[PDB]
């Protein structure tokens, strides 16, 4: 043999599936935490890649490491990842929407009390092994060689937003509409005398309802949680043509 | 005459370092953040949607309306080129013009007039202007673009909130903040009429 | 075919090397030795030229070894 | 652990600053309706007169539950640490 | 373009002839007092062509043979040995450049 | 005795090294930039034109306005240089006379009497003075410059602000907020009055 | 065996891979993750530093780890200088008295995953290969020090809500709670003695 | 046995490589940062004093107060070492001593009992441990310290920012920013207090 | 006696790399910087004036009154060192009392009186302070000075701040806010008083 | 002054620079009139006043870099 | 198994090493300067065998403490 | 005594070098009492004296630059 | 393993041996006129022993009255063959240096 295919060919089996596996952790709600430093994240992204080596298929042989070509290839390796990690932050954010809407009409960083919260329940719901069985699983059904996110997949990862809305406003409607009865029941009962008024005095009234209300939130959460997950992995099947 | 091989690395390794200006300045990503960041501030939350997903929703809109253009581009210039059917020269000026078609077909003709007259040249036909001189006119009708969009998202949000505050006076309630009552109902009606996929469809449909 | 058979394959496609070069220096150690003690069936001729052979097979040895310190070295200076 | 248990806990920290806030606001409150009451009693409509009596009584408060508040949160913080164990088992 | 074809040139396949040819050029050297032994040639156009892509040439004699029928050349093959490992040099010389050209254009170094 | 060829090798290089400051203080990219960050500022928009698309427009704009000083420089100290018709030293004088002349035509004599009584050279004609001290004098006459123009675009959107609250205020919702009622006549206002085309072409026509 | 002076530059190489062996397998890991999250809790950013965050954890890492060098010690490195042991025999002797403490601090379900996306068939959790048990390690001190971390930011988010609160009930809207919330997030952590309880907790955390 | 003079040199040239991990653990570098750090976020000014001039003034004073400990190993290490009276090893440990009563001096006792523990060695005084184990209960204690340091020094700006927010309020005006009519009283402040000099004086008399 | 030519290299060589500390703690860039720093603050821009640009005004104003400096520098230390004059050691010797002379003038005492009793040194007149007792005094009272200088530049913007404040809240508009209005005024305060001149003039002036 | 002084340096490394290139063409000519001490003598001068304008270049050119990149 | 034993264990296997390069240097100065001196029992095959035995020791010491010094670099000069 | 023990740590360097160059001279003008062992004793000690101060030099500066670059 | 010994063989030894060989071979060249002399032979294989003696040689001719055994034709070979493989040894035993330096330096 020429020792230029051997060596040549390892090199491309390795990088490139370990860049979708690095450019989803850079993008993921928590291997992409600002706390990890960038060399454990890439030792991580080193390790599972050399783990997970046997189940991924040899790559086609026919593009070159030193071409065009295969410059492509790289580029679109991160798209993938990016859009599996993209997914991730997009579950985490709505609940930081959702602890800033509570906040908001609390009369009112409680987003991060959410953050914080959907996080753990990231890591105890072991989403984040899901996620690197999600994208091996991706090297299986969508191969290096051929395969792409198509415009499809562009728009519905755009579509998102509404998403986020939606999910947001279903797990506040009910907090939302108990913070706003109280508020106009305590208006028009204090509307009597336009002498009380509520100014700062309504601050403090509105300010202890919503904390009470947003202990009622954490009470049934993991349900909403449980049922966006699904929602998030289904999408994300869907990109990897799962 | 055809650049070397060495020659042809360093383009492309300089051309990846201005990836991020080609993204912000030639594609559509300008004109979608600018639109997302009237809807962000025409609702009253002001940083819950956070930039990291506006941001990431942008380069996703951008890919998908850019695909008919880098499709065009890869077929055009990329395609010959590894094939070793053209040389680089030619293949770099396949892959500019789509570029400068679309952003062509997202410009005014006033923007033009006023830089190829700032610019000091002479030229007779749009289609073989200066790429140097169309990025400038084609940001610049991007953004008077966005704030049209914008200003049309703002209207009933802020119809909404006139709404709800003259209901409030008219109740005699002139103590209670119009904001914390109207949040819900502008989040509601953002919700049940399904308003980012209306938004989608009147940004990514805008290009054409 | 999977990754793990082309990783497999530079493994001993690295461990034959290793080995052709460790075959190089043991034997040149032995015709050093048996020249060296006094037997008279070995010839300086074949000694110099085992030395010879062995030395530039461990300096072979050398380069690919900086070579990918140098490549792991730059690896873990990336973004990421 | 299971998610659950992390949410008795963010609910438990959460019920923790209710107490903290309404000792330090509940007298605040009471003194603005004692003072609104009276204006509109007396016809008196100076909205910003009832500011001073609620911040001398905020200050008062946290004064009064310096101790108690302080002896709240390093116990809080000791029952986390005790918890630890819960996590790495 | 971008391919090592492309960016190497014709240094790889030449450096490879070189070695063949100095291997051609020993033999003779070491077959020299052996009876009988012809001198061996090589054409290196026809050598590079054919790696590129991808017959035995005898030395004709100066002089007659003294008996033997080696017709090897000692003094030629020495100076075609000397002359045969400048050029190697050389070849390596210009390929071990096209592999630092390449790395610095690609490192911006 | 011209400098050999490794010493204008290492003056050029050095001149590239330096080329951020050149941009950022002997040109007209300040005062644009600043103008645009108090437009943006004036209206209710925080930073949704976002600071590269800024300095990007201010980076063609900056070329562009310059572009007659930079070929004068190309007309006399390079095309010269090139033809082996001027020594380098001649050469790099006949580049600088020009950049000192632009930015003699955008200066205050306050500014320059300030700086040149501070350097504490005996110089009378505004003309011969050091780069050393035009440079501070330029820069600060930009800067105010700039402020001048921004108060003047500031004025229109303060008058929208204004009004928006006393209307607010005359049907007695003073707890309903002027800001966000106010921005979609902000971008009402920017957006038929075509202000992105406006602005750009006064911020051209200025330097003069 | 291999020939001494092979064998010799075989050490010299991995003797450059001491960084990376002590990141991905070693107790170093899990206390800097703790020990960024906690320095984010508080509203300083860059006080503690990152090089005094580095000291600390290798101090900890060694003196938490101590158990390990011992038996590599004395059963890797006292058998090979006495000629009783070959270099591979030797190594191999050193890797399960390694491979032991990173199976027994790992999460069975992350091992589980681990095995099933390696394509191994493994019937028993402590036979499973250190080439799949390295990123299982690592994976799951992850999620342990996040728990762990966030569990510490949780009394510093008590702070923040109870002063920002109180600023809003007066009407001071325009006061960042951020700045007074600050004195009292570095109060909260040296009265309860925080740098002796995080460390004490965290050395008796590992088994 | 005294060591060969090439492992001398290489022994104490390795010392220079280690010079900036001594600074920053066995010293009072880290305290004197920590709390300048603490009081310029104390101010309303973010990065004025700058870190390069916050590091000047701490080198300054790390140098001022460990003089004593410098001169201590000048005088019975350094000056024996090169008068040939004591060995290298004797010298090491003769330089060593003055830094280890520093560290103790300063430090805490439940960190020294927290560490003796965990690393599993016999203590019965203070003056036996290693200083493997000193190092990391030195610094625990330094900053400890420091932030009770900074702790003080935060509380007359709190109450500054709490005034002055709170009589803003009392006239009515809430969206009027209390930090900036807050910055030049605190700057004053420090000012007519002389805070520059004192807090240097604490720092210095703190570690004495 | 005299340093060899290899070692005067090595020592000149030396206090290049020490350039940049020099600028920032022996000169005057240290209280022009916070000046302009606390002035920015004081108007409503706080990143208009940009930070390179700060600096830049700043290390030209520090070249124009250092001149004085640089000058008897070069008098008294390189014209003799160039002629051989002077040795070495009294070249540099020569060249250090002018800068010590400039650091001396512009400090206070109480600072020179604080670093003397931390240093522990017997000292008798401050015009003979070493100078590792000098440095840490002077840029301490550059700190304190340049406080002072920045209070009184923040005093008429915070009055035009309190002033719309207070104009707005008469008219019982609560919910608009003072900094959007009170901007276009105190960029204009800064412009008709000639901002940009009048306070640079008093910096360069605050050194004499 | 401080800028003649600068002036004057670069003045001195183009004259040694002028010197050590005529040198080395009339040797390399072939004219019998120069020695090739001379022209080493001439051509290391230059090298060291050269390898001496270009660390002081690299240390100005720091020393600004340092200053313009902290915050104000 | 404790952090003193392992700590005193490892300094032990440290000064070894070094003590071991100390005699090797001590060694070949010794033998150096007996020959240099004019000492007839002393053959130049010894000297010459001593200090080239130093030199390895010596070039290993350096390379050893090299790549400690990087390697405590590497982890104190990491991204945390 | 910290500033005498750097001063005369120069000064010890500096006499090294100023001996090492005064037998170069001597030994160059054809001075008699002069031996090449000597001038190469001498210039050797100058070399490692002066590589001594390099490289303490550099450390002392490396260690500089980290600390003014920490961010605190 | 990984020591001295291991590492340079029994080449180390073997210089010895051949400098005592031709300090033997010179005291039988300078000795051999003088009467009485019994030539002295070393035996390779008993320093090889002591590295893990000083014999006689028969003549091959009698002598003439001197009792000297010296064969001068003998010796001289016997220098020069010692000679020769005294130089390979010290290229033996140096190149086992040069290969440990290139093995721990890596250049």
């Amino acid at each position: 043999e020429y020792p230029t295919s051997v060596v040549l060919d390892w090199i491309a089996n390795y990088f490139w599936p370990y860049v979708r596996i690095s450019s989803m952790l850079m993008v993921m709600t928590v291997t992409g935490a600002r706390f990890v430093s960038p060399r454990i994240r890439l030792y991580l992204g080193l390790a599972i890649t050399f783990a997970v080596m046997p189940a991924i298929p040899a790559v086609p042989q026919d593009i070159e490491l030193l071409s065009f070509r295969g410059f492509m290839t790289i580029a679109e390796q991160m798209i993938i990842g990016i859009a599996m990690g993209m997914v991730t932050q997009f579950m985490i954010q709505t609940f930081v929407l959702l602890g800033q809407i509570l906040g908001m009409q609390s009369s009112l960083l409680l987003g991060q009390l959410f953050m914080f919260l959907t996080t753990m329940f990231f890591l105890a719901t072991d989403g984040h092994l899901k996620m690197l069985q999600l994208v091996v699983f991706s090297f299986k059904t969508l191969p290096i060689g051929s395969g792409s996110l198509n415009a499809v997949d562009f728009r519905e990862m755009a579509g998102w937003l509404g998403i986020m809305f939606q999910t947001a406003l279903s797990m506040s409607l009910s907090g939302i509409i108990a913070l706003l009865t109280i508020n106009l029941s305590f208006g028009v009962m204090t509307r009597a005398a336009p002498q009380l008024n509520i100014f700062s005095l309504g601050f403090a009234f509105a300010l202890m309802v919503g904390l009470l209300l947003c202990w009622y939130i954490l009470a049934g959460l993991y349900s909403h949680y449980e049922m966006f997950w699904t929602v998030g992995e289904a999408q994300i099947c869907r990109l990897i043509r799962l | 005459e055809d650049y070397s091989v060495t020659l042809q690395i360093l383009a492309l390794m300089t051309m990846l370092g201005f990836l991020p200006a080609m993204v912000i300045l030639m594609t559509s990503f300008t004109r979608i953040v600018v639109v997302m960041s009237i809807l962000r501030q025409a609702m009253g939350l002001q940083q819950t949607p956070s930039n990291q997903v506006i941001i990431g929703i942008a380069l996703f809109l951008t890919f998908f309306v850019m695909s008919p253009v880098l499709n065009e581009i890869n077929d055009k210039a990329v395609q010959p080129y590894l094939n070793e059917q053209v040389t680089a020269r030619e293949a770099f000026d396949a892959a500019q013009a789509p570029m400068k078609a679309f952003m062509l077909k997202q410009t005014r003709i006033k923007d033009l007039e006023t830089f190829v007259t700032m610019s000091g040249e002479q030229v007779d036909n749009p289609e073989d202007v200066s790429m140097a001189v169309l990025i400038p006119a084609f940001i610049t009708s991007e953004l008077k673009t966005a704030f049209q969009i914008g200003f049309m998202l703002f209207l009933p949000f802020l119809i909404i909130d006139l709404v709800v505050a003259s209901v409030l006076m008219a109740m005699g309630m002139m103590m209670l903040s119009p904001m914390i009552v109207s949040l819900p109902f502008k989040l509601m009606l953002f919700v049940l009429v399904d308003g980012w996929n209306l938004i989608l469809s009147t940004l990514a449909g805008s290009f054409a | 075919a999977s990754g793990a058979k082309v990783g497999a394959d530079f493994n001993d496609l690295l461990t034959k090397a290793i080995n052709n070069v460790n075959t190089l220096q043991k034997a040149s150690g032995d015709l050093q030795t048996r020249f060296d003690r006094g037997d008279a069936d070995v010839s300086l001729s074949d000694v110099m030229i085992a030395r010879n052979k062995s030395s530039v097979a461990f300096d072979a040895t050398v380069q690919i070894r900086n070579k990918l310190v140098e490549a792991y070295k730059d690896l873990m200076n990336m973004p990421v | 652990m299971t998610p659950e248990m992390f949410v008795e806990l963010f609910r438990e920290a959460l019920w923790m600053v209710l107490i903290m806030v309404c000792a330090i606001i509940i007298p605040s409150l009471l003194i603005g309706l004692i003072v609104a009451i009276f204006q509109a009693a007396t016809s008196i409509n100076e909205q910003t007169l009832s500011f001073l009596p609620r911040l001398i009584v905020t200050l008062l408060a946290l004064m009064l539950f310096g101790h108690w508040m302080t002896q709240m949160l390093m116990e809080y913080f000791y029952g986390l640490i005790e918890r630890l164990p819960q996590v790495l088992y | 373009a971008i391919s090592f074809d492309n960016a190497l040139g014709i240094h790889q396949h030449t450096v490879g002839v070189r070695e063949r040819n100095a291997e051609v050029i020993s033999t003779n050297i070491a077959q020299a007092n052996t009876p009988g032994y012809k001198a061996r040639g090589l054409d290196f156009a026809k050598e590079l062509q054919a790696a590129t892509s991808g017959d035995k040439l005898y030395r004709l004699p100066t002089q007659p043979d003294t008996g033997d029928g080696n017709t090897v050349d000692l003094d030629l093959e020495r100076n075609l040995f000397m002359q045969n490992q400048i050029r190697h040099q050389a070849s390596l010389d210009f390929l071990g450049s096209k592999f630092k050209n390449l790395t610095k254009a690609i490192k911006g170094e």
